[PDB]
C-alpha cells in the first residue's frame, strides 16, 4: 500500500507521500518521490501498479507542459484533473489499462483558491478538502472527519497531517519509511525538507 | 451435482401492536417461473397463543414449524402444562437454527404474539438463529420492498411536524388493529405490483388475549 | 431422423418433423428437406440455425452457377456444402445429406458429416434417430428399388427410428426426384406407427 | 464497529447497532453488547448468530463456574473458555470477533480480545469490525491514560460516530457502557441520526458534510 | 487498377472562378423547368414530365420524389444525377438522423446533409 | 448424490366434484432414447389412493415397494385393516413426505415427483405433491415435469380455484386430464402416445383405466408447411 | 408470452405487457408489439434492447428498400434480414421474434431464434409463457378460423402466459393484420389486472420533509440587457 | 467486482399535475469506504434532466458526452432538446456499446416544452426504454425504491406535495441500503420554473 | 453386444465376445455369458470388474438359496441382482440381463440397466452395440419362435450390432436354456459376417 | 511474517521475538510475547498460524511442567525439543494439522553447556549455533555467517543481534513493532527491558 494522502486548507494544499519502494520481499528504496509537478502551480501524486505509476505521471506531465509552450499560459487545476480524469477513463476500455490512482493539488491563480482532486484508476474524480488513495483513507478520513477546518492555516495543516502520518504508523502493518510533504499555494510548489 | 435447496418464494410480515399482534403472508407457492399453488398457507397457529412463519425453501419451513409445534407439545408435558412465553419460543427457536448452523434451514423465520406483560410482541430470525425483538418486520422475497415503507408508516422514520422544519419529529403514536391491517394490505398490494412471486391471496393471522383470529384478502392472480 | 434412398427411376429423400429445444418441441411440422435447385435437395440435421444458413448460401451459389454456366451437378452442389461446412468447421454443427437428380448421372447421393467430409453413396443415413436403425436399413437396403418400394424401406426405416429417438418426431415428409418432376409426399402418425 | 478500551476510571466499552446482508441493511437496532454477569461483557462482530449463540452459552458457562466455585469466574477464565470453545470449531466455518470486558479485584479492569481463529489477546484498547480503522483514527489520536470519565465516555461515543459515518456496514446507533470496581454501567442508546448534527454543531467538526 | 484520381477536378481559375460548378450550373440551364411555392397551410412542387419517348411509360419515371413522410423533392438538370441524390438523401435522413433522435430530421437539417454530399463532389478527388 | 437414468415424465391430476382424477404415460427414457414402453407409473393403494410418480424409475420401483410393504405391516394385529383403520392418502402421502425430506436431508435423494391422489374417510378430496427436496403443497390441480408448464394452464381453465371444485363433473374432468394428454404427446419430446389413468371417487370407488391411447390428432396442416420462409416448393 | 395466429383473410400477433429484471417488474405495461412496416409487425421475447434495435434497424432498411423499389415490402424480406443479423452475431444478441404480416404475395407468418434459425407456422408461441400459451393453441386451433376466433384464440393464449408464468402479465395487446386493409393496432385490448383501491392515502403534510437549502436553477439561456 | 455496486447511489423521478420530480443521493465511496458526500447524479440539458446512477466514472463520462450532443442539437436545429427525443438519444448512444456496455441506470425527466405534457423515461445499461406515467426507479436501492413508490404514490401531485412524497420514498429506501445515502437532493420542475432542494437525513 | 430372447420351447442368450480397453482389444475370445445357476445365466455389459464381482455374489446367494429353499424362480435371480445394482448404483457400471428357465414359468428375460431398476420382458437387449440393432430387432422379433428361428434372430442382430459398434466384436456365444437342458453354440466370423 | 530470531553463545541462548500482532488490515497490539517458559532452563517462542501457536505452545508448556512434577526433575533441553518435534511430526498427518514454526532455546545443566533447536511445523528438527523462522532467515543468516563465533560472550551476541534487528527494520516491509528480547542461561530466563 504506496500511502498518499491530500489536505486542502484555507490558501494552500498539502500533499503527503510515502517514501518506500517495496518491491516482493525487500524495501529497494525508502527515499522515492512519488509525485510529479505538471505545471508551477500544479502537483499530481500518484500511486498503483509498478512501471504504470511513473509511466503515466510522465505522460501526464509531457502532455500540460505541451500544453502551456503552445499557448503561453497555465491551466486552471480543474482542467488539468478533468484532461487527467478522460486519460484514465480512455485507458479503463484499453487493451492494457494503466492500474494508477492519483491526487491533484492546485492553486487556482484566477480565484485565488487551493483546489484538491481524488482521482482513481477507473476515471473517478472528486473534489475535496482532504483525500487519500487505498488503504489509507480508512485510518485518515474519519480522523480528518474530526479534526479539519476550512480556514485553517498551512501550519495547522501540517500538524493535522503529522496526525494522520503518526496514525499510520502505529496501525498500518507495513514500514512505508515516512513520506515526503510538499505545499502547493500561490507562490508555487515547494518541499518541506524536515517531516 | 444434487442441490439440497430451493426457492419457493413468498412473503410474510409481522406487526406489533399495544396489545396485539399480527403475522400476514402471502398463500402463492411457485418454483422458478412456474406456480405450484395458489392456496398454501404459509403462517401457522403454533399453540400458546404464538404464531409462526419460516419462510424461503418451504421443505424446510415445514420442517421448522413442525418441529416447534413439536416442542411446544414436549413443554407442556415435562413442565406441568406451562404456557410457553414468547420470548421462552424465541430462545427455543434459536436453538433449533442453530443446530443445524452447518446445514441451515433455508428460511426466514417470524413469530407474533403477546409478551408477558400483554403487549404484542414479533420476533424476527436469521436462518442460523441470531433473533431480536422488533416493532416491525418484513420477510422473504418482497422484504425489501415492504421493510422501507413500514419504516416510514410504522416508525415514522424521516418524517416531522410541519412548521418546525426538520426540528422536531413525528410523536410515536400507537396502532390500532384497523390502522395496521390496512397497512399490511397495502404492503402486499404494493409488493405485488413488482414482485413477480408474490401473488394469489394474502392470510393474516391476528393475536391478541381472547385468541387467534384469521383474515383472508384476494391477490392478484398474474 | 434423415435419409436418402437412390433408386431404379432416381432418388427419394426422407425426414421426421420434430425441433426441439431440450426436451421440448419447439416445432413438431418441421419441413427439413430443403431445395438449393429444381432437382437438388437436402436433408438438414444438427442445428437449425448453422443448416439454414448453409443451405441459403448454397442456393444462391447454384443460382448463379446456373445463371452462368447452365444447370449444375448434383457432385457440384455436394461440393459447394462441403467447403462451407469444412472451412467452418470450429463454428458450425450441420450433418447434411445432398440428393439429386440428373439424366445423365441419374440419383445420386452424398452425405456430409460433421468434419466437412464427402462421402457419395447409394443411400444414407443421418441425424440422432439414425443410430436405431443402421441394422435395420443395412439388412433392408437393395439396389435398383422401385418407387413404392423405396417409399415403404424410408417409411419403415424413420418409423423405427421416430419409434425409439426422442428428438425424432411428427411426420414424415418424403421429396421424390425423377425425370418425371418433384413429388411431396407425407405420412402421418396413425399410418406409420402402426407398421 | 466496536470498541474498548482501559483507562484511569476503569473501561469504556462502545459499539454500534447495524446488521447487514450484502448490501441490505437487515437491522439499525441490535445489541451488540451482552451483559454475562454485573461484572462482565461481551461485544459481538461477525457472524450474527455464531456472536449471539456462543456468547449467551459463554454466560452459562460462566454462571456454572461460580456455583460451584462460589465465586465469580475472573476475565481471563471466561475469555479463555469461549476461545477454547472456538479453537475446537476451527475450519468449521465460525465467524465472530468478540472483547471479553470486565473488572475483578485481583486482576483489576482487563479486556481480552477473541477471536473465531483462536487468537485471544489482553490488551488496553481494542476496535474490532469492520469499522475498526475508522474509529482507531479517532481513538488513538485522542486517547490519553487520564480522561475523566466523562471525556472518556464521549471519545467512545465519538469514535464510534466517525466508524458509523464513514464505514457503510456501520450505524445505526451508539450503546455505551461504562465498567468500575462496582460493576458495568449502561450509558444510553444514541441514535446517530440526531448524535452526528449535535456534534456537529457542539464540536466544528464534520466539514465535509453540507450541513 | 486503383482509382489514381486522388486529386481535385474542379479548381479555381485565375479570375476566381470554378469552372466545373459554373459548367454544372449551365447543365442546369437546359434541364426542363421546376418550381416551388409555400402557402400559409403547404407548400406545392411541381414540374414537366418531358417524355423521351411515346412508347416510353412515363408513369414509371418519377421527377417528383419522397424523401420523408413529411419532405419532397423535385429537380431540373441531369435525370440520373437527381436519382443517385434522392437515393443517398433517403439513406442520409435515416443513419445520420432517424437512427439516433429516433424520428425524421427537418427540412433545413436533411437539405443541409444533400448539400454537404453536393459539396463534397465540388471538393473531393 | 446421483444422477437419473431411467426416467418417467409428466403426472397430471385435477380434483372434481365428488374425487381426483390423475394420470401419466407408461415410458420409460433413458436419455434420448423411449426404451421402456411398457412402464405403469400410477401405483394404487387400496382402493382409496393412487401414487403418480415422475422422475427415476429405479427409485419408482423402490417406492412402489415402501408402500407394498406399508400395506402389509397395517395389516399387522389390525381387526380393522380393511374398514375404520385402513390406509388413507394421508397417511401415505406424509410416510412419503417424511422419507423424501430424510433422503435429501442425508444428501441421497430419491430423485422423483410424486402426486398422491385419493378420497378421504370422510369424503374429501386429497390432492397433494412432493419432490426429491421434500418440498410439499397442494392445489386443486398438479402436475410434475412438463406438465407443470402445459398441463396446469388447461386444467385451471376448468378449476381455476377452490369454488370451481363441486362445479366440475367427473366427465369434463375426464375430457381436460384426456386433451392435456395429447397436449404433452404433442410437445414434451420424452412423452408416449399409450398411457394410464386412474379416477378415485367417493361413491364409486377406484376406477383403473389401462392401454388408453392419445386419438383425434391434428396433423393434416402439415402438408401445407413448405420450407422455412421463402420456399414455395 | 407472445403468440401469432393465421386465418382466413390474414394474421394476428398478441402479447403480454410485462417487463422484468430477475423478480422485479420494471414495467406494468410495456409495449412488445413492434411496426417493422405499416402492414408486417413483430412481437419480440428475450433482450428487450436487443429485439427493439434489431426491429427499428430492419424497419429503417425495409422502408429504404420499398422506397429504391418502388413496391409495399414483403415479410420474408424482413425476415431475410433478421434472420442473416442475428446469425452474423451468433445468438449474442438475444431476440427471439415472431414475424407476420400481409403483402402483395399474401398473409405469413413466422418465428425467429435468436441464433438465426426461422420457422413457418400457422400458430406460433414464444417467451417463458410460450408453453402456457401454446398449450392453448394446440388445445383450441382449428383451420378456416375467422377474424373474431383468431384474436380470441390469440388473447386466451395470452391470458394463459397472464396467470399461470410468472415472467407474464397485465394486459394483452393486439395486432391484426388482413388483406386488402390497414393493420389495426389494438394497444391493450384486454385490461383483466387493474390495481385495486388502496386502503389509505399516503399524501403527507406538507413540511413534513427537513430540507437544508433552497435555490432557483437557471435553465433558460443567456439574458439580452 | 460487480461495476453497478462498487460505488453506490440512487435515482427516482415522479410525475405530478403539471409537474415531474427527480431526485438523487449524494453519496460516493469505494464498497464500504464512503469518499464523497457531494457526488450529484443529476444533470440538465436545458430543461431535460438526467438522472444517472452506477459506476460514477461512466456517470461523469456520459453526462460530459450528453452535455456534447445537446450543445451540437441545439446549434444546428436551433432549439433546445425535448425529453421525448432525448431519452431517444439516450438509448441509441447506449445501444452503439452494447457488448462494452457503461455500467449504468439512467434516468430522463422533463416537461415538453410545447405540448405541457410531464415526462418521465429509465433505462437498463445497453438502452431499453422503461416509459412509466407514474415514476421512474434506479440505483442499487432500487427494490426499495419500488416498494416505497408504489404504495406512497398516488397520481395528479401538486409540486408541494410530490416533493413530499418522493422525498420519503428516497429517504426511506436509502436508509435501508448500506451504499446509499449520504444527503440527497430533489428537483422540483414545472414549465417555466425549477427549484432545488437539499434534504437533511441520517449522515451514517 | 448383449441380448437374451424367451421361445416357445424356453429362452436363449447371446452375446459378442470383445472386451476393450479404449481402442485396444484387451481379449477377442470373452465369455459374457455367464452362470448363476444351472438354467438361469445372465449376460453382461458394462465393466468387467464390476459385472464379475457382481455375478460371483450372485451365485453365491443362489448357491446359499438352494441349499435352504430349492430350486430359485429367475425372478429371484433377477431381484438378488438389482439389490446389488441398485444400492452400489453410485459405484458401479454394470448392465446386466438375466435369463432363465423354469418348467412352470418357462423362459423369462430380465433386463437390469445402469439405475438399478429392472423390467421383465419378451426379449432384451444391452451394451453399446444393441443402439444400432432397436429397429432391427423390434422388426423381427416374433413371440413363440422356434428354436432354429430364434438362433437365426440372435445371430442376424448381434451380426449388426458387430457390423457397425467397434466395441463388439469376435465370435457370437449362445447359450439355449430349456427342459432338455443346457446348449452352448458358438459362431464365427465366416458364418456371420456374409448374412 | 511473525519474526522469531536465536543465537546460541559460549555460555547462553538468546530468542529475539517481534511484538507486533497484526490481524489482516490493523496491527491490534505492539507489546506481545511470543515464548513460552517450558521449564525454568528451558525457552520456546513460536510464530505461525493465528491461535494454533499459543494453543499449541501452552500444550507443550503443560506437558513438560507435568513431567517436572511427576519426575521432580528437569528434562534436558534434547529430550524436550524431541517431545516438541515428535507432536509436530504426529500433527502434519493429522485431520487438522498444527500451523506451527518454533525455537527451542535451553542450558543444559548437567553438560553446562547452551543449546539451541529449530523445529518447523513439519517436524523438522535441527540444532544450529544460530536460527530463524520465515523470512527472517533470508536476511539474518548470511549475516551471522559473517559475524558469529562460538566463543562470545552474551553482551556480543546481544550487539549481534541489534544488527539483525537493525537490518530487518531497514529492509522488511512490514513494520514488526520491534523484539522482545530473552536469555537463557545457567541462572535461569530473563527479559531484556530494554532493546
Ligand atoms: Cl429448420
Ligand atoms: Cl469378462
Ligand atoms: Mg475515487
Ligand atoms: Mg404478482
Ligand atoms: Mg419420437
Ligand atoms: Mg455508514
Ligand atoms: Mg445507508
Ligand atoms: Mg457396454
Ligand atoms: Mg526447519
Amino acid at each position: 500500500m504506496d500511502i498518499i494522502l491530500g489536505i486542502r486548507v484555507q490558501d494552500s494544499v498539502i500533499l503527503a507521500s510515502s517514501k518506500a519502494v517495496t518491491r516482493g520481499i525487500s524495501v529497494l528504496k525508502d527515499s522515492d518521490d512519488k509525485t510529479r509537478q505538471l505545471s508551477p502551480h500544479t502537483l499530481m501524486s500518484f500511486a498503483g501498479e509498478a512501471g504504470d505509476t511513473v509511466q503515466f505521471a510522465e505522460y501526464i506531465q509531457a502532455n500540460i507542459q505541451l500544453y502551456s509552450i503552445r499557448e503561453d499560459y497555465e491551466l486552471s487545476p480543474q482542467a488539468v484533473s478533468s484532461f487527467v480524469r478522460q486519460e484514465l477513463a480512455k485507458s479503463i476500455r484499453s487493451r492494457r489499462p494503466y492500474q494508477v490512482n492519483v491526487l491533484i493539488g492546485g492553486y487556482d491563480k484566477k480565484k485565488n483558491k487551493p483546489e484538491l482532486y481524488q482521482i482513481d484508476y477507473l476515471g473517478t474524480k472528486v473534489e475535496l478538502p482532504y483525500g487519500a488513495h487505498g488503504y489509507s483513507g480508512f485510518y485518515t478520513f474519519s480522523l480528518l472527519d474530526h479534526h479539519y477546518r476550512p480556514d485553517m492555516t498551512t501550519e495547522e495543516g501540517l500538524d493535522l497531517l503529522k496526525l494522520c502520518v503518526q496514525e499510520l504508523e502505529k496501525r498500518m502493518p507495513m514500514d512505508f519509511k515516512g513520506v515526503i510533504v510538499k505545499i502547493v499555494d500561490k507562490d508555487g510548489i515547494r518541499q518541506v525538507d524536515d517531516f | 451435482q444434487f442441490n439440497p435447496y430451493g426457492d419457493n418464494g413468498g412473503t410474510i410480515l409481522g406487526i406489533a401492536g399495544e396489545d396485539f399482534a399480527v403475522l400476514a403472508g402471502d398463500t402463492r407457492n411457485i418454483t422458478d417461473y412456474s406456480i405450484n399453488s395458489r392456496y398454501e398457507p404459509k403462517v401457522f397457529d403454533c399453540g400458546d397463543n404464538i404464531v409462526m412463519s419460516a419462510n424461503g425453501f418451504a421443505a424446510d419451513g415445514d420442517a421448522l414449524v413442525k418441529r416447534f409445534k413439536n416442542s411446544v407439545k414436549w413443554y407442556h408435558f415435562d413442565h406441568n402444562d406451562k404456557k410457553l412465553s414468547i420470548n421462552s419460543a424465541a430462545r427455543n427457536i434459536q436453538h433449533l437454527l442453530y443446530g443445524k448452523r452447518f446445514f441451515p434451514y433455508y428460511v426466514h423465520t417470524i413469530i407474533a404474539g403477546l409478551d408477558e406483560d400483554g403487549k404484542g410482541a414479533v420476533y424476527s430470525f436469521d436462518p442460523v438463529g441470531s433473533y431480536e425483538r422488533e416493532q416491525c418486520r418484513a420477510g422473504g422475497a418482497a422484504a425489501s420492498l415492504i421493510m422501507p415503507f413500514l419504516d416510514n408508516q410504522v416508525n415514522f422514520k424521516n418524517q416531522y411536524e410541519p412548521g418546525t422544519n426538520g426540528k422536531v419529529k413525528k410523536p410515536l403514536k400507537y396502532l390500532s388493529v384497523e390502522e395496521v391491517i390496512k397497512l399490511v394490505r397495502d404492503s402486499f398490494t404494493s409488493a405485488t405490483e413488482r414482485h413477480i412471486q408474490v401473488g394469489d391471496g394474502l392470510e393474516i393471522l391476528i393475536v391478541t388475549k381472547d385468541g387467534v383470529r384469521k383474515e383472508f384478502y384476494e391477490l392478484k392472480r398474474d | 431422423s434423415i435419409m436418402a434412398v437412390t433408386f431404379k427411376d432416381g432418388v427419394i429423400l426422407g425426414a421426421d418433423s420434430r425441433t426441439t429445444t431440450g426436451a421440448y418441441i419447439a416445432n413438431r411440422v418441421t419441413d427439413k428437406l430443403t431445395r438449393v435447385h429444381d432437382k437438388i435437395w437436402c436433408c438438414r440435421s444438427g442445428s437449425a440455425a448453422d443448416t439454414q444458413a448453409i443451405a441459403d448460401i448454397v442456393q444462391y451459389h447454384l443460382e448463379l452457377y446456373t445463371s452462368q454456366y447452365g444447370t449444375p451437378s448434383t457432385e457440384t452442389a455436394a461440393s459447394v456444402f462441403k467447403e462451407l461446412c469444412y472451412e467452418n468447421k470450429d463454428n458450425l454443427t450441420a450433418g447434411i445429406i445432398v440428393a439429386g437428380y440428373d439424366d445423365k448421372n441419374k440419383g445420386e447421393v452424398y452425405t456430409i458429416p460433421l468434419g466437412g467430409s464427402v462421402h457419395k453413396l447409394p443411400y444414407a443415413i443421418a441425424g440422432s434417430g439414425s443410430t436405431f436403425i443402421y441394422g435395420y436399413c443395412d439388412k433392408n437396403f437393395r439396389e435398383n428399388m422401385s418407387k413404392e418400394e423405396t417409399v415403404d424401406f424410408i417409411k419403415h426405416s424413420l418409423s423405427q427410428a421416430i419409434k425409439w429417438d426422442g428428438s425424432s418426431g411428427g411426420v414424415i415428409r418424403m421429396v421424390v426426384l425423377t425425370a418425371a418432376g418433384v413429388e411431396r409426399l407425407i405420412f402421418y402418425p396413425d399410418e406409420y406407427e402402426q407398421l | 464497529t466496536m470498541l474498548a478500551f482501559r483507562f484511569q476510571g476503569g473501561i469504556i466499552v462502545a459499539v454500534d447497532s447495524r446488521a447487514t446482508a450484502g448490501n441490505w441493511v437487515a437491522s439499525q437496532t441490535v445489541k451488540k453488547v451482552i451483559e454475562i454477569n454485573p461484572f462482565l461483557l461481551g461485544t459481538m462482530a461477525g457472524g450474527a448468530a455464531d456472536c449471539q449463540f456462543w456468547e449467551t452459552w459463554l454466560g452459562s458457562q460462566c454462571r456454572l463456574h461460580e456455583l460451584r466455585e462460589k465465586e465469580r469466574i475472573s476475565v481471563a477464565a471466561a475469555s479463555k473458555i469461549l476461545s477454547n470453545l472456538v479453537y475446537q470449531y476451527k475450519g468449521a466455518g465460525l465467524s465472530m470477533g468478540t472483547m471479553i470486558c470486565g473488572y475483578t479485584r485481583k486482576e483489576g479492569p482487563t479486556i481480552y480480545y477473541v477471536d473465531s481463529d483462536g487468537t485471544r489477546l489482553k490488551g488496553d484498547i481494542f476496535c474490532v469490525g469492520s469499522g475498526q480503522t475508522f474509529a482507531y483514527g479517532v481513538l488513538d489520536s485522542n486517547y490519553k491514560w487520564d480522561l475523566s470519565v466523562e471525556d472518556a465516555l464521549y471519545l467512545g461515543k465519538r469514535s464510534i460516530l466517525a466508524a458509523a459515518h464513514r464505514d457503510a456496514y456501520s450505524g445505526g446507533s451508539v450503546n455505551l457502557y461504562h465498567v468500575t470496581e462496582d460493576g458495568w454501567i449502561y450509558h444510553g442508546n444514541h441514535d446517530v441520526g440526531e448524535l452526528f448534527w449535535k456534534v456537529k454543531e457542539e464540536e466544528g467538526s464534520f466539514n465535509n458534510v453540507i450541513g | 487498377m486503383t482509382d489514381r484520381y486522388s486529386f481535385s477536378l474542379t479548381t479555381f481559375s485565375p479570375s476566381g472562378k470554378l469552372g466545373q460548378i459554373d459548367y454544372a450550373l449551365t447543365a442546369v440551364k437546359q434541364g426542363v423547368t421546376s418550381l416551388g411555392i409555400k402557402a400559409t397551410n403547404g407548400v406545392v412542387i411541381a414540374t414537366e414530365k418531358k417524355s423521351s419517348s411515346p412508347l416510353a411509360m412515363s408513369e414509371t419515371l418519377s421527377k417528383v420524389s419522397l424523401l420523408t413522410p413529411d419532405i419532397g423533392a423535385v429537380y431540373s438538370g441531369m435525370g440520373p444525377d437527381y436519382r443517385v441524390l434522392v437515393d443517398k438523401s433517403r439513406k442520409v435522413a435515416h443513419t445520420s438522423y432517424k437512427r439516433i433522435y429516433g424520428e425524421y430530421p427537418p427540412t433545413k437539417l436533411l437539405v443541409s446533409e444533400v448539400a454537404k454530399i453536393m459539396q463534397e463532389a465540388t471538393q473531393s478527388g | 448424490t446421483q444422477q437419473p437414468i431411467v426416467t418417467g415424465t409428466s403426472v397430471i391430476s385435477m380434483k372434481y366434484d365428488n374425487g381426483v382424477i390423475i394420470a401419466a404415460d407408461n415410458l420409460g427414457s433413458y436419455g434420448s432414447l423411449l426404451r421402456f414402453n411398457g412402464v405403469e407409473r400410477l401405483i394404487p393403494v387400496g382402493d382409496n389412493t393412487v401414487v403418480g410418480i415422475s422422475g427415476d424409475i429405479s427409485d419408482m420401483q423402490h417406492i412402489e415397494r415402501l408402500l407394498k410393504d406399508l400395506v402389509t405391516e397395517n395389516a399387522y394385529d389390525n381387526p380393522l385393516a380393511d374398514a375404520e383403520e385402513a390406509l388413507e392418502p394421508s397417511y401415505i402421502f406424509e410416510y412419503l413426505a417424511t422419507v423424501m425430506y430424510q433422503r435429501r436431508s442425508k444428501m441421497n435423494p430419491l430423485w422423483n415427483a410424486i402426486i398422491v391422489a385419493g378420497v378421504q374417510s370422510n369424503g374429501d378430496q386429497f390432492l397433494r405433491y412432493v419432490n426429491l427436496l421434500g418440498v410439499t403443497y397442494s392445489s386443486p390441480t398438479l402436475a410434475t415435469g412438463f406438465g407443470a408448464h402445459m398441463a396446469n394452464p388447461l386444467l385451471r381453465k376448468v378449476v381455476d380455484r377452490e369454488s370451481d371444485i363441486p362445479k366440475t363433473t367427473v366427465q369434463v374432468a375426464e375430457e381436460a386430464i384426456v386433451n392435456a394428454m395429447r397436449v404433452l404427446y404433442y410437445r414434451d419430446a420424452r412423452s408416449s402416445r399409450n398411457f394410464s389413468l386412474a379416477i378415485i371417487d367417493k361413491n364409486t370407488g377406484l376406477t383403473f383405466k389401462k392401454n388408453l391411447q392419445v386419438e383425434n390428432m391434428k396433423w393434416d396442416f402439415a402438408k401445407d408447411i413448405k420450407g422455412y420462409g421463402t420456399q414455395k416448393i | 408470452t407472445i403468440v401469432g395466429v393465421k386465418f382466413n383473410n390474414g394474421v394476428v400477433i398478441a402479447a403480454d405487457t410485462r417487463s422484468t429484471q430477475g423478480p422485479i417488474v420494471a414495467d406494468k405495461n410495456c409495449a412488445k408489439l413492434h411496426r417493422i412496416s405499416p402492414k408486417i409487425w413483430c412481437a419480440g421475447a428475450g433482450t428487450a434492447a436487443d429485439t427493439e434495435a434489431v426491429t427499428q434497424l430492419i424497419g429503417s432498411n425495409i422502408e429504404l428498400h420499398s422506397l429504391y423499389t418502388s413496391r409495399e415490402p414483403r415479410v420474408v424480406s424482413a425476415l431475410q434480414m433478421l434472420k442473416q443479423h442475428l446469425f452474423k452475431y451468433q445468438g449474442h444478441i438475444g431476440a427471439y421474434l415472431i414475424v407476420a404480416g400481409v403483402d402483395p404475395t399474401g398473409s405469413h407468418l413466422f418465428s425467429i431464434h435468436a441464433h438465426g434459425s426461422t420457422d413457418v407456422g400457422y400458430y406460433l408461441s414464444l417467451g417463458s409463457g410460450s408453453l402456457a400459451a401454446m398449450a392453448v393453441l394446440e388445445s383450441h386451433w382449428k383451420q378456416d378460423l375467422t377474424k373474431e376466433e383468431a384474436i380470441k384464440l390469440a388473447s386466451d393464449a395470452i391470458q394463459a402466459g397472464i396467470w399461470n408464468d410468472l415472467g407474464s402479465g397485465s394486459n394483452v395487446d393486439v395486432c391484426v393484420m388482413e388483406i386488402g386493409k390497414d393493420a389495426e393496432y389494438l394497444r391493450n385490448y384486454l385490461t383483466p389486472n387493474v390495481r385495486e383501491e388502496k386502503q389509505k392515502s399516503y399524501k403527507f403534510p406538507r413540511g413534513t420533509t427537513a430540507v437544508l437549502k433552497e435555490s432557483i436553477v437557471n435553465i433558460c439561456d443567456i439574458q439580452e440587457e | 467486482s460487480d461495476p453497478s455496486s462498487i460505488n453506490g447511489g440512487i435515482v427516482v423521478a415522479m410525475t405530478g399535475k403539471d409537474c415531474v420530480a427527480i431526485a438523487c443521493d449524494l453519496r460516493l465511496g469505494s464498497q464500504s469506504l464512503g469518499v464523497s458526500n457531494k457526488f450529484e447524479k443529476i444533470f440538465h440539458y436545458g430543461h431535460v434532466f438526467l438522472g444517472i446512477t452506477g459506476l460514477a466514472t461512466d456517470v461523469t463520462t456520459l453526462n460530459e458526452m450528453f452535455r456534447y450532443k445537446t450543445n451540437l442539437y441545439k446549434l444546428k436545429e436551433e432549439r433546445a432538446i425535448e425529453p421525448e427525443t432525448f431519452t431517444q438519444l439516450v438509448s441509441s448512444s447506449l445501444y452503439e456499446r452494447r457488448f462494452g456496455p457503461y455500467f449504468v441506470g439512467p434516468v430522463v425527466a422533463g416537461i415538453n416544452s410545447k405540448s405541457g405534457k410531464p415526462f418521465i423515461a429509465g433505462f437498463d445499461l445497453i438502452g431499453c426504454i422503461d416509459e412509466a406515467k407514474d415514476f421512474i426507479v434506479s440505483g442499487t436501492a432500487s427494490d426499495q425504491l419500488f416498494g416505497m413508490c408504489e404504495s406512497l404514490y398516488e397520481p395528479n401531485l401538486e409540486p408541494e406535495d410530490l416533493f413530499e412524497t418522493i422525498s420519503q420514498a428516497l429517504l426511506n429506501a436509502a436508509d435501508r441500503d448500506a451504499l446509499s445515502g449520504w444527503g440527497a437532493v430533489v428537483y422540483i420542475i414545472k414549465k417555466d420554473e425549477v427549484v432545488k432542494r437539499y434534504l437533511k437525513m441520517r449522515q451514517d
